[PDB]
DNA sequence: CGTCCGAAGAGATTCAGAG
DNA sequence: CTCTGAATCTCTTCCTCGTGTGGTCAGGACG
RNA sequence: GCAGAGGUUCUAGCUACACCCUCUAUAAAAAACUAAGGACCACACGA
C-alpha cells in the first residue's frame, strides 16, 4: 500500500537492505525536551516543577514565616505566533504559578498555623516553542541548539608528556559537579598527590581528609594496609602473608618453621608463593635493618607515662626502634610500601602537610580561598559545609551521580548530589590505583562523557537561577517583614526571574539566530550539537582532541556535517536516528542479534555499553531468517573494525543510514565523495536559496520526503479526508467520518503563510499540493512550502550538465551558465527586504510622517500616499523615498542605493495616544475587514460542516428531506427525532453550537482591540513604519552555484544558448562544468549523480514521448513497471497493476520532468544498476555522448560527460557582494571607510597588504592609502578637491590615528612626542 | 555584559589595538569588493571590472571630467549627475579608465603578488574578473572568493602601480626564479591533450608545409590534431650577437605541437614544443621564453598560449566518466592475497608465535606490499592497457584516458589523489595518528563500507582541522618574519667584501636535493671560481651567475662555489646589491633601494599553510 | 528645572645541593 | 652559607579579510 | 567671493567640502540651485 500523495511522483529507491525502524522525527530533541520542562511533573522530577521545588523552603529568621510551592500552570499565549512574529513581541505563556503562605506562632515550631493564603501569583513570563521546535524572542524566530558539554562526574585525565619535561606521566582526577565548584585532585612531579580546587593554587590534598575530619591514623588507615609487627625473644619475630610476597624482591632471606624458602638474592617466584602457601606460613623473621625502611602506621606512647614516644608517618632508625622496645610496644603497625605497584603517595604529602589538626586545616582552606583578611573556625567550617555540604551552593545531577557511581564502579545508581567523605576518599582510592597501574584513565572525548545539554535543561537552569535570585531577595526581605501585614505577592517580583529568562534566550552564547533560508537549515540548526556555549569550552580553549572527531561518535554525532572554519568540529550535527537519553547521553538504534538471527527488536544503546558488546554493520547480508550469509561479518566491538564471526556477533546497525546527518544523508553517492566533498556539500546544502519554483530531484535519497514532512515548512495533514475547498491561500480538508472525533470535529482548515519575510530575506512561500476532491489521509502532506515540491525537499533545481573545459569560462571551478537557464527563471529567487522606519522622539517638538518633504521632487512623491507612505504594490527602485519622513528644524526613508523591487505589505505600529495617519487609519481597516472576512468564513465553513454532520446523522430514525428545506437552517431543535443516542448527540451539538455563537463575537472583539490597541515600542518613539520589500533576484555572473557533492563555483558567463554544446538531439547543455575539479578533490559522488541523473531523465524523455504522442495506457503501465523493477532486486517493490488505471496517467504525467530516483547513502546505486538503467533508455550504457560546438559546429572528440544532476544556488549572491565606495561618512578614530556593511565602507587594507606593498617598491601608492585615502582630514579634502580639479596632487599631512596613539599613550602617563 | 570593559592599555595591545587595527594596516577610500569571474578574453595586464564599481570608486575623477568638459557647472549637479547615471556619464568614465590601474587584492595577502595592478575593463555584470593566469599567483579560486579593488589616485600611485604592480611586470614570483603565471590548470590540460600522438591518427603521414598547414588540416577536420606528420619550420635561434638565425628543417612532430609553433616567439627553440607539455614542460618553457627573449615577448607568449590552451580543451572535451577510471584487473586477486596474509599472520599470533608489536608491524607492512601492487596495477591498467593499431597488426601507446591526462600532464591531480581512485585508498590513521590495522580497500569508484568512510572522514576531520591550525600559525610566523624584518633595504651598490659563504650542492645521504646550478644562480661570487685546471679564471670575482654563467658552471663540472652573501655583508643600516644577488622576480640585480626583508619574510611565510605538522654505506654509482 | 548620589614558550622568582 | 641549576609561577599571544543577524552603566527622586 | 547682510524661490542661504551678483554699514532688476553626524560584544556564514 503506498499514501496517496505517493502515488502522485512514486519515488524509484535502490537499497538493497531492508529497513527495519522508521526515521524518527528530526525534531524530537527540542520538542521531546521542552515538552520535558514545561509539562507538569507530579513526580516532581524533570521540569519547572523540580525547579520550584528545589528552591521554595522560605524560612524566616526567628520569624515563623514559611512559604511553599502548591501548583503552577503555564497561561494562554497573550499573541499567536503570527501575530508576535508581525509585532515583534515574544511569544510567551504567562506563568500562573499558585503559592501558599503560612505564619505559625512564635516559640511554636511544631504548632499548626493561625493563618492559610493561597492565591495565584503572576511570576515569570517562560517564552514557548511553537510546532516547529523554534522560539519567537523579538519578532525573530530563534532556536536554541543543543549544547554537548562534560557531564558531571569523575574525570581521571593525564595531561601526558609535556608536563614536567622530562617523560613522567602525570595523574589528575576533577570532580566536575552540574553545579558548584571543581575540585581537581593532581600529582606532584615528585609522587605527591596535591588538591587544585576551582584551579586555585596547588595545595597538599592531605589537608582535605584533615579539612574531613579525619587524623593522620585514619587518613593512613584508609589509603594503605596496615602491617603488624610483634616483638619477640626471636628478635622481633615479624608477621608476613603469603599475598605481600608477589612481585617483592630478595629483602632477605626467608625462613620460616625451622626450613628455607627464599634465600638472598633470589626472587620470590609464584611457586615459592604457593609452597610457602601449602605449608602456611604466617610468621617469617626479619633483619632488624630492614625494619629501617618501614614507615610507622599510627602513634605509640608508654603505658607508663603516656608521653608522646613516636607519632604517625615517619621514617624510622635504631633509636626508634629501641624506644619502641624498651617502652613494651608489642604490636607495631606500620605501612605497605611498594615501589612497583602501591608505592607511597599520601605518606609523601603528609611529609609535605604542615597541617596536623582539622580547625588548621579548615584554616590554610580559607586563606587560599580567601586570602587578605583574618580567618575564623566558625569561618571557615561555614565556608567548607557551604562549599560542599550545602544542596543550595553546590549540587550533582542525577546524571552526575551516575557517572560518578559509574567512574568509582559503585553499586547503587542513584544518591545525594552533594559529596561525602566516602566519595572523597574513593576518588582519592581510585586515582592512587590508576597511579599505580591497574585501571585504565578515561577519554573526554568519548560520547559517554559528553551528555547532551537540551532547550529545556537549559531553560531549567536559568529557571533556577532567577528562582535562587528571587529568594535571596524573599529571604532579605522576610527578615524584617511582619505577619498577616501583606499579600503573598510583593517579596516575589516578575522581574528579575523575567530578565534572566529573556536575556537567556534572547542574547546567549547559545541561543542561535535561526538560518531559515531552507526546510534542510531549519531541520539541522535545531539539531544541531554544539559543543560551544555556557559551561562549555571555548574555541580558542577547545583542544585540538575535542574538534576531532572519536571512534565513538559512529550512530551518534555526523562525522561529516562540522563548519568548516573557527569551529570545527564543535558544532557537529546529531546523526539521523541518534536520540538523547534520559540523562543527557546519546543513544543510537540497534537492532539485537540472537543466537544467530538479527531480531528486529531496537535496543537504543548510549556510548558507554556500545563497548561492552559487539556491532555488526550495516552493509551485512541476511537471508531473511536473521542469518548472516557471511560467517565472517565486519563488526565494532571496542571502536576497533574487526572481522567476527555470527554467533559472536550481539547488535547489528539499525540501517546504513545511521552515521550520516539529515544535512549528510541527502547528498546521494556519498558512499562514493571524498569525506571533505562531503563535509562542504553537507554545509552547503543548508545556505541553498529557495528558488522561485523548486522542482523534485532526479536523484537523491528519499529523506527529502522526510525532512520536508518532519520540518515545519510543510503543512501537513493533522487528519485525514476530502480537500472540500483549495486556494492559494488556504486548504479546507474535510475529515472522514472514522477519522473525526463524535464531538467539536468539524472539518479541518489550513492557513497556508504567503510571501513573508524570513530570517536570511527568502520567501517562506506555501503553495497547495492538492486540487479540490482529492482524498488526503492522515500525515500527509499538502501545501508545497519553501524548497520543497510534492513534499520533497527540493532545495535547489536540477539541470543538464556536461562536463567538459569551455573555453576557460569553467577554468578551474567556475560554473558556466546557460542563457536557456535564466530564461525559464530556474534560479530567480524572491528575496524580501525590511526596510524599518522609525519616528523618535527628537528635541524642540517631534517628527512627522506626512508627505510635506523639502528639497525633493514631485516624481519620487507620486509612489508616496497622501500620507507620505508608498503604495503597497508600487515597483520601487534603488534610491527611491518609501515613506516620507521630515525632522524639525528631510530624514525620510529611501531604498538602498542598487536594491529594487516592489512592496509586498506596508504595516505600521503606532503606540497609544498619537493620531494615526490617514494611511495607518486604512490599514488598520483593511486589517480588520480581513479579520472579520476570515472569520466570517470560518463560520460558514464550520457551519456547513455541522451541518453536514447533523444531516448525516439525519438520514435514519426520524429521516425527513423535505421538512428540512421549509424551515431555515438557523433553527433545527424543534425537529421531532427519536429519544435515543442520536437525541442526546444532537442535543450537545446544539448546546456546543449555542455556546460557540455566545464565544464568537467575544473573540470578533478580542481581536478588534487586538488590531486597535497601540502595540508596545521601544521608549522615546512615535510611531515604527516597516516597508517589506520583494526582491527577484535572477542568476547572474556571479552567483555562487554549488552542486550537492562540495562542488562550488561561480558563474563566470551568462552564455547564449545558440553557443552551448548540443547533442546529435540538439538539446543544448544547460551547464558546462569543469572535469578538473573531480580527481583533485574527489567529488566522484557527482560523476554517479551525473550518470543517474542522465538515466532518470532519459526515462522521462521516455515517458514523455509515449505521452505526447496519444498511446495506450498499457505501454505506460508496462514502461514504468519495467523502470521500477530494474534488474537487481531492490527494497521499492512497486507493482503498477494495483492502481487505478487513471492514476497511472497521472503518475506519468508527474514522471515526465524526469525518473525520481532514491540513492540511500551507503547502499545507493550500484555501477551495474546505473549501467541498466542507461541501457533501459535510448542512452548509451557508457553514460556520455558525442557532443557538438556551439559554435564551430562540429563534435567534440572523445566524448563528453552529460547528466541532470541537482545543483543548488547558495545565497551568496554577488548581488549582496558589491561594496564600491569613493567617499563617506568616517569613524571615531577617523578611519574613513566605518567599518564596511551596508554602511557605505571601504576594505580593511590589512597589515598583510601594507606588507606586500613594503615588498614592491611602493612608497607612494602605499603613503596616499595609508594617509591621505583614510585618515587626515587635511589631506582627505586636499584631494577630494584636486581630483575634482584634475591635479593628481598628494598633500601628504599625517594620519590622524597616529595622533589618537599619541593621546593615548600621554593619557597613560608616557609624554610621547615629536622633534620639530 | 560581565565581560572586560577596554582599558587605555587595551586599545593600544592586541590585534584590536590601535597599533595593528589603524595604523600597520588600516582601510581605506576608493576600494570594492566583489566576486571574482574568470573571463579567458583578458590579458593579463587588464582586469574586468563592473560598471558600478567603475562609477563608485571614480566619482571624484567623473567630477572633475564633468566639470572641465562643462557638462556639469557645480560638483553638485555632477554628483546628481552620476546618481542619474545618465549616459553622458558612461562615455566620461570610459575616458577616466583607459590608463588608470587598480590594485586587484586578495584578502589573505599571503606574499607579494597577492595585490597586483590591472587596467580595468568596463565589464556589465557585478563580479571583478580576474585574468586566468593570475589565479594562481593570486592563489585565488573561483568558488565564492572575493578580491578588493583600490584605485591609485596620485601620478605617483598610479604610475608606480603601472611600473611595478602590473602582472605583466609580476612573471616571476620573489620567492624563486620559477614563473608565476604559469599555465596552471586548464591551459595546461589543452596544450598536453595538444602536444602529444596517437600511432594511427587521421592524417598521419603526409609532410606538412609549416604550422600553417597544420591548422589548416585540423581546422578542415581532415587530419586529427595529434598525428606524427613531419612538418617544415623556421626555427629562430639568436647564437649571434643578438640577431636571430632562422634554421628550416623537417622535424618529425605531430599537428599539435606544429599548432603551437606559431604561438611561440622566434627565439624559442623546437626542442621546447616537440614533448608531451605538462605542467613543468610549460613552466620551463615560460622561464626560458623569460630569460632569452625578455619581457614583452613572454608576456604575448603567456596570453597566446593561455588563447590556444583554453580554446584547445574546449574542442579536445576532456570530460570525466566512470568508464575513465578503470578497476585493476588484479586488485581483487591482490586483495584476497592480503586476506590471506593476514589470516596466516593472526592465526600464527594465536599459537603465541609472534605477538601484538610483531603482528601489527607485519600486517601493515604487508597491507603497504599490497597497496603498492595494486597501485602500480591500477597504473598499467592506467596508462598500458590502451591497445591501438598503426595500420598494421598490434601496438601499444601511451594511455589517452581523461583522468590519466588530466593527472599526468600536471594539470590537476597526483599520485595519491588518483590512487584514492581507482586503487585502494590505503591505510589511514585514527585521530592520534597510529594507523588502522585493515585498510580501506574499496576505492571511490566502488561505494565505501560504513566503517570505511568513518575512517575516511577521520582522516578528513584531522587534516581539517590542522589546516585550521597551521593557517593561524604561519600567519603568526609571517608577521615575526616580516617584524624582524622591515628594516632591512638594499642601501648601497657594493662593499668590496671578500668574505661569504661556500655555496655547495646539499648532500642528506641521497641523491643532489638541489644542483649547484639552481642554488647559486643569481648570486654574486666573492672569489674567482676555477675549473679543474687551477688558476684559472672561470668565472671573476664580482660578477653575478645568471643562466649562462650557471650553464657553463655545470659544463665546467665545477663542485664548490663561494658566493657573497648577505649575512656576510659589512653595510650599515642594510645590505649592498651585490651581497644580495639577483631580485628573482627581474633578470638583473637587486635595484639600489629594494626592500628585501619584506619580500624574503612573505617568501618563507607563504609555504606556511602548504607545511605539515606530524648499519652500512653502499655506494650508488660509479665514482 | 537642575543636581547628587588548552598550549607553548620565555622570563622572572623562588629555591635549593654541595662543597 | 651563598650561590648553581632547576622547578615553579606568571606573562603573552595563538591568521586575515569580508557578509548577514542579535545584545549592551542599568540616576531617580528631591531641593 | 573668505570678516556681514541683501536679492528674484521656499524658514534660512555669509564658500560651511559646498552654487550666482553687490558694498563696507545701504537691500533689489535676475534664470540653473541647497543640508556638512553615527561605537563594542556575541552568533552564524564565505573564502
Ligand atoms: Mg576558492
Amino acid at each position: 500500500v503506498y499514501s496517496y500523495t505517493e502515488k502522485k511522483r512514486i519515488r524509484k529507491d535502490f537499497g538493497k537492505r531492508p529497513q527495519v525502524l522508521d526515521v524518527p522525527y528530526l525534531l524530537s530533541i527540542q520538542l521531546d525536551s521542552f515538552q520535558k520542562f514545561i509539562e507538569q511533573d507530579p513526580e516532581g522530577q524533570y521540569g519547572l516543577e523540580a525547579a520550584f521545588r528545589s528552591v521554595f523552603p522560605i524560612q524566616s529568621y526567628s520569624g515563623n514565616s514559611e512559604l511553599q510551592y502548591v501548583s503552577y500552570r503555564l497561561g494562554e499565549p497573550v499573541f499567536d505566533v503570527q501575530e508576535c512574529q508581525i509585532r515583534g513581541v515574544t511569544y510567551s505563556a504567562p506563568l500562573r504559578v499558585k503559592l501558599r503562605l503560612v505564619i505559625y506562632e512564635r516559640e511554636a515550631p511544631e504548632g499548626t498555623v493561625k493563618d492559610i493564603k493561597e492565591q495565584e501569583v503572576y511570576m515569570g513570563e517562560i517564552p514557548l516553542m511553537t510546532d516547529n521546535g523554534t522560539f519567537v524572542i523579538n519578532g525573530t524566530e530563534r532556536v536554541i541548539v543543543s549544547q554537548l558539554h562534560r557531564s558531571p562526574g569523575v574525570f581521571f585525565d593525564s595531561d601526558k608528556g609535556k608536563t614536567h619535561s622530562s617523560g613522567k606521566v602525570l595523574y589528575n582526577a576533577r570532580i566536575i559537579p552540574y553545579r558548584g565548584s571543581w575540585l581537581d585532585f593532581e600529582f606532584d612531579p615528585k609522587d605527591n598527590l596535591f588538591v587544585r580546587i576551582d584551579r586555585r593554587r596547588k595545595l597538599p590534598a592531605t589537608i582535605i581528609l584533615r579539612a574531613l575530619n579525619y587524623t593522620t591514623e585514619q587518613i593512613l588507615d584508609l589509603f594503605f594496609e596496615k602491617v603488624i609487627f610483634e616483638i619477640r625473644d626471636n628478635k622481633l619475630q615479624m608477621e608476613l602473608v603469603p599475598e605481600r610476597l608477589r612481585g617483592e624482591t630478595a629483602s632477605f632471606d626467608i625462613e620460616a618453621n625451622g626450613k628455607v624458602y627464599v634465600e638472598k638474592g633470589r626472587r620470590i617466584t609464584a611457586r615459592h608463593i604457593r609452597q610457602l602457601e601449602k605449608d602456611d606460613v604466617k610468621l617469617i623473621e626479619v633483619p632488624v635493618e630492614y625494619i629501617a625502611g618501614k614507615v610507622v602506621a599510627k602513634d605509640y606512647i608508654d603505658e607508663s607515662t603516656g608521653e608522646l614516644i613516636c607519632a604517625a608517618n615517619m621514617e624510622l632508625s635504631l633509636d626508634l626502634l629501641a624506644k619502641l622496645s624498651q617502652s613494651g610496644h608489642k604490636r607495631i603497625e606500620t605501612l605497605f610500601t611498594n615501589d612497583l605497584d602501591h608505592g607511597p603517595y599520601i605518606s609523601e604529602t603528609l611529609r609535605v602537610d604542615p597541617t596536623n589538626d582539622r580547625l588548621s586545616a579548615l584554616v590554610e582552606i580559607y586563606r587560599m580561598m580567601r586570602p587578605g583578611e583574618p580567618p575564623t573556625r566558625e569561618a571557615a567550617e561555614s565556608l567548607f559545609e557551604n562549599l560542599f555540604f550545602s544542596e543550595d551552593r553546590y549540587d550533582l545531577s542525577a546524571v552526575g551521580r551516575m557517572k560518578f557511581n559509574r567512574s568509582l564502579l559503585r553499586e547503587e545508581i542513584e544518591g545525594s548530589g552533594i559529596l561525602s567523605k566516602d566519595d572523597i576518599i574513593d576518588v582519592m582510592k581510585k586515582l592512587i590505583d590508576i597511579r599505580n597501574g591497574k585501571g585504565e584513565v578515561d577519554d573526554i572525548d568519548h560520547l559517554g562523557n559528553r551528555r547532551i545539554r537540551s532547550v529545556g535543561e537549559m531553560a531549567e537552569n536559568q529557571f533556577r537561577v532567577g528562582l535562587v535570585r528571587v529568594e535571596r531577595a524573599v529571604k532579605e526581605r522576610l527578615s524584617l517583614g511582619d505577619l498577616d501585614t501583606l499579600m503573598p505577592q510583593d517579596m516575589i517580583n516578575a522581574k528579575p526571574i523575567s530578565a534572566a529568562v529573556k536575556e537567556f534566550f534572547g542574547s546567549s552564547q547559545l541561543s542561535q539566530f535561526m538560518d531559515q533560508n531552507n526546510p534542510l537549515s531549519e531541520i539541522t540548526h535545531k539539531r544541531r550539537i554544539s559543543a560551544l556555549g555556557p559551561g562549555g569550552l571555548t574555541r580558542e580553549r577547545a583542544g585540538f582532541e575535542v574538534r576531532d572527531v572519536h571512534p565513538t561518535h559512529y550512530g551518534r554525532v555526523c562525522p561529516i556535517e562540522t563548519p568548516e572554519g573557527p569551529n570545527i568540529g564543535l558544532i557537529n550535527s546529531l546523526s539521523v536516528y541518534a536520540q538523547t537519553n534520559e540523562y543527557g547521553f546519546l543513544e543510537t538504534p540497534y537492532r539485537k542479534v540472537t543466537d544467530g538471527v538479527v531480531t528486529d527488536e531496537i535496543h537504543y544503546l548510549s556510548a558507554i555499553e556500545e563497548g561492552n558488546y559487539v556491532i555488526a554493520q550495516a552493509n551485512s547480508n541476511l537471508d531473511e531468517e536473521g542469518h548472516f550469509v557471511e560467517d565472517l561479518v565486519t563488526c565494532r566491538s571496542k571502536g576497533e573494525s574487526s572481522l567476527f564471526s555470527r554467533d559472536q556477533v550481539d547488535y547489528m546497525d539499525v540501517s546504513t543510514q545511521q552515521v550520516v546527518s539529515v544535512g549528510a544523508s541527502l547528498i546521494p553517492f556519498l558512499e562514493h565523495d571524498d569525506a571533505n566533498r562531503a563535509l562542504m556539500g553537507a554545509n552547503m546544502q543548508r545556505q541553498a536559496v529557495p528558488t522561485l519554483r523548486a522542482d523534485k530531484p532526479l536523484v537523491g535519497t528519499g529523506m527529502e520526503r522526510a525532512v520536508a514532512v518532519d520540518s515545519g515548512v510543510t503543512a501537513v495533514a493533522k487528519r485525514g479526508g476530502v480537500v472540500q475547498y483549495v486556494d492559494a491561500s488556504r486548504i479546507v480538508i474535510k475529515v472522514n467520518e472514522d477519522e473525526m472525533y463524535p464531538g467539536e470535529a468539524g472539518i479541518d482548515i489550513y492557513n497556508l503563510t504567503k510571501y513573508t519575510r524570513s530570517n536570511q530575506n527568502t520567501c517562506i512561500n506555501q503553495m497547495p499540493c492538492v486540487s479540490l476532491g482529492e482524498p488526503v489521509e492522515r500525515g500527509d502532506v499538502l501545501a508545497d512550502g519553501p524548497s520543497t515540491d510534492l513534499g520533497e525537499l527540493a532545495l535547489g533545481q536540477n539541470m543538464r550538465v556536461a562536463f567538459m573545459p569551455w573555453n576557460g569560462y569553467n577554468f578551474e571551478d567556475s560554473i558556466l551558465v546557460s542563457e536557456r537557464v535564466v530564461q525559464e527563471d530556474r534560479f530567480t529567487t524572491i528575496h524580501i527586504q525590511e526596510l524599518a522606519c522609525v519616528s523618535r522622539d527628537t528635541k524642540l517638538g517631534p517628527e512627522e510622517i506626512t508627505a510635506d518633504i523639502p528639497n525633493v521632487g514631485e516624481a519620487a512623491l507620486s509612489k508616496l500616499d497622501e500620507s507620505g507612505i508608498v503604495y503597497i504594490g508600487a515597483e520601487v527602485t534603488g534610491g527611491d523615498i518609501l515613506v516620507g519622513k521630515v525632522t524639525p528644524k528631510d530624514s525620510s526613508l529611501r531604498v538602498p542605493n542598487g536594491v529594487s523591487g516592489t512592496v509586498i505589505d506596508v504595516q505600521v505600529f503606532t503606540r497609544d495616544g498619537v493620531e494615526k495617519d490617514k494611511r495607518a487609519l486604512e490599514i488598520e481597516e483593511m486589517q480588520l475587514k480581513q479579520a472579520k472576512k476570515d472569520l466570517s468564513e470560518e463560520l460558514q465553513i464550520l457551519e456547513a460542516g455541522l451541518f453536514s454532520r447533523i444531516r448525516a446523522v439525519l438520514v435514519a430514525g426520524g429521516v425527513e428531506a423535505e421538512k428540512l428545506d421549509k424551515l431555515p437552517r438557523d433553527r433545527w431543535l424543534e425537529l421531532g427525532l427519536t429519544d435515543e443516542e442520536k437525541q442526546n448527540q444532537l442535543e450537545q451539538l446544539a448546546e456546543q453550537y449555542d455556546e460557540l455563537k455566545h464565544e464568537f463575537e467575544k473573540k470578533l472583539e478580542a481581536k478588534r482591540r487586538k488590531i486597535t490597541q497601540g502595540d508596545d515600542l521601544a521608549p522615546g518613539v512615535l510611531k515604527i513604519v516597516k516597508v517589506y520589500l520583494a526582491v527577484k533576484r535572477r542568476i547572474q555572473p556571479g552567483d555562487k552555484m554549488a552542486g550537492r557533492h562540495g562542488n562550488k563555483g561561480v558563474i563566470s558567463k551568462i552564455n547564449p544558448i545558440e553557443d552551448m554544446p548540443y547533442d546529435e538531439n540538439g538539446t543544448p547543455v544547460d551547464i558546462v562544468l569543469n572535469p578538473l575539479g573531480v580527481p583533485s578533490r574527489m567529488n566522484i559522488g557527482q560523476i554517479l549523480e551525473t550518470h543517474l541523473g542522465m538515466a532518470a531523465k532519459g526515462i522521462g524523455d521516455k515517458i514523455n514521448a509515449m505521452l505526447k504522442q496519444q498511446q495506450e495506457v498499457a505501454k505506460l503501465r508496462e514502461f514504468i513497471q519495467r523502470a521500477y523493477d530494474l534488474g537487481a532486486d531492490v527494497r521499492q517493490k512497486v507493482d503498477l497493476s494495483t492502481f487505478s488505471d487513471e492514476e497511472v496517467m497521472r503518475l506519468a504525467e508527474n514522471l515526465r520532468k524526469g525518473m525520481p530516483i532514491a540513492t540511500p547513502v551507503f547502499d545507493g546505486a550500484k555501477e551495474a544498476e546505473i549501467k541498466e538503467l542507461l541501457k533501459l533508455g535510448d542512452l548509451p550504457t557508457s553514460g556520455q555522448i558525442r557532443l557538438y560546438d556551439g559554435r564551430t559546429g562540429e563534435q567534440f572528440e572523445r566524448p563528453v560527460t552529460v547528466g541532470y544532476m541537482y545543483m543548488l544556488k547558495l545565497n551568496h549572491l554577488v548581488d549582496d557582494k558589491m561594496h564600491a565606495r569613493s567617499t563617506g561618512s568616517y569613524s571615531l578614530v577617523t578611519q574613513q571607510p566605518l567599518g564596511g556593511k551596508a554602511q557605505f565602507g571601504g576594505q580593511r587594507f590589512g597589515e598583510m597588504e601594507v606588507w606586500a606593498l613594503e615588498a614592491y617598491g611602493a612608497a607612494y601608492t602605499l603613503q596616499e592609502m595609508l594617509t591621505v585615502k583614510s585618515d587626515d582630514v587635511n589631506g582627505r579634502t586636499k584631494m577630494y578637491k584636486n581630483i575634482v580639479d584634475g591635479n593628481h596632487q598628494m598633500e601628504p599631512g599625517m594620519p590622524e590615528s597616529f595622533n589618537v596613539l599619541l593621546k593615548e599613550i600621554r593619557s597613560l602617563g608616557i609624554n610621547i612626542e615629536l622633534e620639530d | 555584559n560581565k565581560r572586560p570593559l577596554k582599558s587605555l592599555a587595551d586599545m593600544i595591545k592586541g590585534k584590536q589595538g590601535r597599533f595593528r587595527q589603524n595604523l600597520l594596516g588600516k582601510r581605506v577610500d576608493y576600494s570594492g569588493r566583489s566576486v571574482i569571474t574568470v573571463g579567458p578574453y583578458l590579458r593579463l595586464h587588464q582586469c574586468g571590472l563592473p560598471k558600478k564599481m567603475a562609477l563608485e570608486l571614480f566619482k571624484p575623477f567623473i567630477y572633475g571630467k564633468l566639470e572641465l568638459r562643462g557638462l556639469a557647472t557645480t560638483i553638485k549637479a555632477a554628483k546628481k549627475m552620476v546618481e542619474r547615471e545618465e549616459a553622458v556619464v558612461w562615455d566620461i568614465l570610459d575616458e577616466v579608465i583607459r590608463e588608470h590601474p587598480v590594485l586587484l587584492n586578495r584578502a589573505p595577502t599571503l606574499h607579494r603578488l597577492g595585490i597586483q595592478a590591472f587596467e580595468p575593463v568596463l565589464i556589465e555584470g557585478k563580479a571583478i574578473q580576474l585574468h586566468p593566469l593570475v589565479c594562481a599567483a593570486y592563489n585565488a579560486d573561483f568558488d565564492g572568493d572575493q578580491m578588493a579593488v583600490h584605485v591609485p589616485l596620485t601620478l605617483e600611485a598610479q604610475l608606480e602601480a603601472r611600473a611595478l604592480m602590473m602582472s605583466t611586470n609580476n612573471i616571476l614570483s620573489p620567492a624563486n626564479g620559477e614563473p608565476i603565471i604559469v599555465p596552471s590548470q586548464d591551459v595546461v590540460l589543452g596544450l598536453y591533450y595538444m602536444t602529444r600522438d596517437c600511432v594511427n591518427a587521421k592524417g598521419e603521414g603526409m609532410v606538412l608545409t609549416g604550422p600553417k598547414e597544420a591548422e589548416r588540416l585540423y581546422r578542415s577536420g581532415l587530419a586529427s590534431l595529434h598525428a606524427r606528420v613531419k612538418v617544415r619550420i623556421t626555427e629562430y635561434e639568436k647564437d649571434a650577437n643578438g640577431e636571430l638565425v632562422a634554421k628550416t628543417s623537417l622535424k618529425d612532430t605531430t599537428v599539435g605541437r606544429a599548432i603551437l609553433w606559431m604561438i611561440v616567439p622566434k627565439g624559442l627553440p623546437y626542442s621546447i614544443v616537440n614533448q608531451a607539455l605538462g605542467k613543468k614542460a610549460i613552466s620551463k618553457m615560460l622561464n626560458t621564453c623569460y630569460r632569452i627573449l625578455g619581457l614583452k615577448p613572454t608576456v604575448i607568449f603567456a596570453d597566446q598560449i593561455m588563447y590556444t590552451g583554453f580554446a584547445y580543451a574546449a574542442r579536445s572535451g576532456a570530460s570525466v566518466g566512470i568508464d575513465d577510471m578503470v578497476i585493476p584487473e588484479k586488485k581483487h586477486e591482490i586483495i584476497s592475497e592480503a586476506e590471506a596474509e593476514v589470516a596466516e599472520i593472526q592465526e600464527q599470533f594465536q599459537s603465541g608465535l609472534v605477538t601484538a608489536g610483531e603482528r601489527y608491524n607485519k600486517v601493515i607492512d604487508i597491507w603497504a606490499a599490497a597497496n603498492d601492487r595494486v597501485s602500480k596495477a591500477m597504473m598499467d591498467n592506467l596508462q598500458t592497457e590502451t591497445v591501438i593499431n598503426r595500420d598494421g597488426q598490434e601496438e601499444k601507446q601511451v594511455s589517452f584516458n581523461s583522468i590519466y591526462m588530466m593527472a599526468d600532464s600536471g594539470a590537476r591531480g597526483s599520485a595519491a589523489q588518483i590512487r584514492q581512485l581507482a586503487g585502494m585508498r590505503g591505510l589511514m590513521a585514527k585521530p592520534d595518528g597510529s594507523i588502522i590495522e585493515t585498510p580501506i580497500t574499496a576505492n571511490f569508484r566502488e561505494g565505501l563500507n560504513v566503517l570505511q568512510y568513518f575512517i575516511s572522514t577521520h582522516g578528513a576531520r584531522k587534516g581539517l582541522a590542522d589546516t585550521a591550525l597551521k593557517t593561524a600559525n604561519s600567519g603568526y610566523l609571517t608577521r615575526r618574519l616580516v617584524d624582524v624584518a622591515q628594516d632591512l633595504v638594499v642601501t648601497e651598490d657594493d662593499c668590496g667584501t671578500h668574505e661569504g659563504i661556500m655555496m655547495t650542492p646539499v648532500i642528506e645521504g641521497g641523491d643532489v636535493k638541489e644542483p649547484l646550478r639552481d642554488r647559486v644562480l643569481g648570486r654574486v661570487t666573492a672569489e674567482d671560481v676555477l675549473k679543474p685546471g687551477t688558476a684559472d679564471i672561470l668565472v671573476p670575482r664580482n660578477t653575478l651567475l645568471h643562466e649562462q654563467w650557471c650553464d657553463l658552471l655545470e659544463e665546467n663540472s665545477v663542485d664548490a662555489v663561494k658566493v657573497r652573501s648577505v649575512v656576510s655583508c659589512d653595510t650599515d643600516f642594510g645590505v649592498c646589491a651585490h651581497c644580495y644577488g639577483r631580485d628573482l622576480a627581474r633578470g638583473h640585480i637587486i635595484n639600489k633601494g629594494e626592500a628585501i626583508g619584506v619580500i624574503a619574510a612573505q617568501s618563507i611565510g607563504e609555504p606556511g599553510t602548504q607545511l605539515t605538522m606530524r648499519s652500512s654505506i653502499q655506494v650508488k654509482n660509479k665514482g
